[PDB]
């Protein structure tokens, strides 16, 4: 006669019955992506609408039990998630809009077209056409066309209907009785019913700027360095008074400057670091790039990978006709079932990317005891920090000579670092910037205190002040750049990035410490360290069951967003940077000269 | 999915060891019956396990057997199998016959 009790006679019930009808939903979805046919797709159809419903009707059960009285931490979490009526709110008419709506944003988007106007020679899809003309061609002229073929064929059309998406989907707040709809997705940081420990929901917007102050002197110098170099490519197109395109920063976006790296080469004389050829010579197989990780974690003191998975997964592509989409992502099917979907090639990135993507799913199995309404993460931001934690040292010299992969007498010098060391802040550094430009437009435009005329002009002036990019040419208001981002087209937490380098360094030095580490951060490893593993697995198997912020007083102690320790690892890199840029030109102000 | 194997989710009382229950009775959350007709609060019991050959080792379905010993008033238990040798003769040799 006791609400705690009622809460948890519900719980159960749903445990046993929701793991029942996600694991025949996640062994249906694994078919879709290995033969793909006109009778495929409906009948993965059949199976979603039915799985999706089933949380509807529970959430209903659910309502009439108050959360006022229940002291038991464990199924507070549960309940409150369990409980989010969503679009029930709206009306029949009102609810057929979402699906009808997204459905065409994916199909129109996956349609990829770079053929030239008045010139059909022919076209591919977004992967083999758009990544070739933009990653191995120098031409500035098609480049800039390559800039107008996206954002001013795909994404003109989307004016007048990503203008319906935000109006509505801001609505949602006020039907869910939150401020805003940006507001919803800071609910994953906020920690209420610990007396001391309780995170403000806006508390996420200023320590996220309170961590800013300290990336931006990073980012000057780092800005200043690589505009230099660029200069080089284009010596009488661009004054090195000003900033720097957007569309030669890696990505069309920006995301990733990993394609800097060979053209701003310090010294490209000597040969890099390659190994791709000793692989070759030693016939290296899937077989054998996969069981070398394995060993890599029993030393550790993680368990070794189950039976279930050598013998169930697949490695190579199969077949010539089977065209199904092989995108890296991590698979947790439960019942001691876990699977790799991607396409092995023999490549620096592949074999990161491989090690990379498998650390998700030692973490899924991690938690796995737990509910499966608890079956995840500490936030957002945990699951994919915890996969690149073990990446870092993967990638350090020493555990590369420890397996053999690298020559027994190999030199450790300055410039034998510093490149490796660009390399990581190019694709970590970089993006940090870009990370929190995108959320901070999307957190105020959902707000909703933005007029319709400002969207444009505010986007770019800002982006001039703080990113520091040049317009390659001016765009008015009907365009929709913006919008064309995978996450934020389909509506996906981009914020969860931008914890993931945070998280990443003060887990970093966290292990490092915890492995009795005795020199630089940049050369730490954890291999050979069961300290570090049996940390690090007390923190893993802890899941959603408690308050993400307890798990950071686990690690270093620290209740609050600690930001000291993430620049001491770039301090080297920092230090020759500055004597490089005495005479260079750090710190831009407005600019209208490359565009007068 | 093996969906023939079934199991008793709830039952108002531990069952007593030893003892096989076989009755329709279903689940009482709070007051309210049911009269056979499913609702929010009848609750059936009955669950079927799923099995398919994707299931991780850990979580197959171990075919697990329990064997009993006790002793009460029958005497003249049934033991494994008592073991015989090879008999001789013209020795003096120890003998150790049934009993
Ligand atoms: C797709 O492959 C799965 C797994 O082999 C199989 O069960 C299913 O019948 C296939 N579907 C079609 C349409 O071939
Ligand atoms: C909540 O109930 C579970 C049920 O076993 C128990 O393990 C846990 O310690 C309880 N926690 C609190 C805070 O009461
Ligand atoms: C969720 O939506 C339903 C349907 O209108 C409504 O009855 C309920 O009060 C809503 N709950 C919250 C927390 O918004
Ligand atoms: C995994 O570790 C266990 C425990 O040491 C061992 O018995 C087993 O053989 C290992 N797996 C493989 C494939 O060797
Ligand atoms: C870890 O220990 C193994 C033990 O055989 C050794 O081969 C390997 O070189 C060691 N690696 C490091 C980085 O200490
Ligand atoms: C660091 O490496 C550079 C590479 O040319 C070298 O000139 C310099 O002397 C090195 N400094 C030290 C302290 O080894």
């Amino acid at each position: 006669s006791t609400i705690e009790e009622q809460a948890k006679t519900f719980l159960d019930k749903f445990n046993h019955e929701a793991e029942d009808l996600f694991y025949q939903s996640s062994l249906a979805s694994w078919n879709y992506n290995t033969n793909i046919t006109e009778e495929n797709v409906q009948n993965m159809n059949n199976a979603g609408d039915k799985w999706s419903a089933f949380l509807k009707e529970q959430s209903t059960l659910a309502q009439m039990y108050p959360l006022q009285e229940i002291q038991n931490l464990t199924v507070k979490l549960q309940l409150q998630a369990l409980q989010q009526n969503g679009s029930s709110v709206l009306s029949e008419d009102k609810s057929k809009r979402l699906n009808t709506i997204l459905n065409t944003m994916s199909t129109i988007y996956s349609t990829g077209k770079v053929c030239n106007p008045d010139n059909p020679q022919e076209c591919l899809l977004l992967e083999p056409g758009l990544n070739e003309i933009m990653a191995n061609s120098l031409d500035y002229n098609e480049r800039l066309w390559a800039w107008e073929s996206w954002r001013s064929e795909v994404g003109k059309q989307l004016r007048p209907l990503y203008e319906e998406y935000v109006v509505l989907k801001n609505e949602m707040a006020r039907a869910n009785h939150y401020e805003d709809y940006g507001d919803y997705w800071r609910g994953d940081y906020e920690v209420n019913g610990v007396d001391g420990y309780d995170y403000s929901r806006g508390q996420l917007i200023e320590d996220v700027e309170h961590t800013f102050e300290e990336i931006k002197p990073l980012y000057e110098h780092l800005h200043a360095y690589v505009r230099a170099k660029l200069m080089n490519a284009y010596p009488s197109y661009i004054s090195p008074i000003g900033c720097l395109p957007a569309h030669l920063l890696g990505d069309m976006w920006g995301r990733f400057w990993t394609n800097l790296y060979s053209l701003t080469v310090p010294f490209g004389q000597k040969p890099n670091i390659d190994v791709t050829d000793a692989m070759v010579d030693q016939a290296w197989d899937a077989q054998r790039i996969f069981k070398e990780a394995e060993k890599f974690f029993v030393s550790v003191g993680l368990p070794n990978m189950t039976q279930g998975f050598w013998e169930n997964s697949m490695l190579t592509d199969p077949g010539n006709v089977q065209k199904a989409v092989c995108h890296p992502t991590a698979w947790d099917l439960g019942k001691g079932d876990f699977r790799i979907l991607m396409c092995t090639k023999v490549t620096m990135d592949d074999f990161l990317t491989a090690h990379h993507e498998m650390g998700h799913i030692q973490y899924d199995m991690a938690y796995a005891a737990q509910p499966f309404l608890l079956r995840n993460g500490a936030n957002e931001g945990f699951h994919e920090a915890v996969g690149e934690i073990m990446s870092l040292s993967a990638a350090t010299p020493k555990h590369l000579k420890s397996i053999g992969l690298l020559s027994p007498d190999f030199q450790e010098d300055n410039e034998t670092e510093i490149n490796f060391l660009l390399k990581q802040a190019l694709t970590i550094v970089g993006t940090l910037p870009f990370t929190y430009m995108l959320e901070k437009w999307r957190w105020m435009v959902f707000k909703g205190e933005i007029p319709k005329d400002q969207w444009m002009k505010k986007w770019w002036e800002m982006k001039r002040e703080i990113v520091g990019v040049v317009e390659p040419v001016p765009h008015d208001e009907t365009y929709c750049d913006p919008a064309s981002l995978f996450h934020v087209s389909n509506d996906y937490s981009f914020i969860r990035y931008y914890t993931r380098t945070l998280y990443q360094f003060q887990f970093q030095e966290a292990l490092c410490q915890a492995a009795k580490h005795e020199g630089p951060l940049h050369k730490c490893d954890i291999s050979n360290s069961t300290e570090a593993g049996q940390k690090l697995f007390n923190m893993l198997r802890l899941g959603k069951s408690e308050p993400w912020t307890l798990a950071l007083e686990n690690v270093v102690g620290a209740k609050n967003m600690n930001v000291r320790p993430l620049l001491n690892y770039f301090e080297p890199l920092f230090t020759w940077l500055k004597d490089q840029n005495k005479n260079s030109f750090v710190g831009w102000s407005t600019d209208w000269s490359p565009y007068a | 999915g093996n969906y023939n194997y079934l199991y008793r989710l709830f039952r108002k009382s531990n069952l007593k060891p030893f003892e096989r229950d076989i009755s329709t009775e279903i689940y009482q959350a709070g007051s309210t019956p049911c009269n056979g007709v499913e609702g929010f609060n009848c609750y059936f019991p009955l669950q079927s396990y799923g099995f398919q050959p994707t299931n991780g080792v850990g979580y197959q379905p171990y075919r697990v057997v329990v064997l009993s010993f006790e002793l009460l008033h029958a005497p003249a238990t049934v033991c494994g199998p008592k073991k015989s040798t090879n008999l001789v003769k013209n020795k003096c040799v120890n003998f150790n016959f049934n009993g």
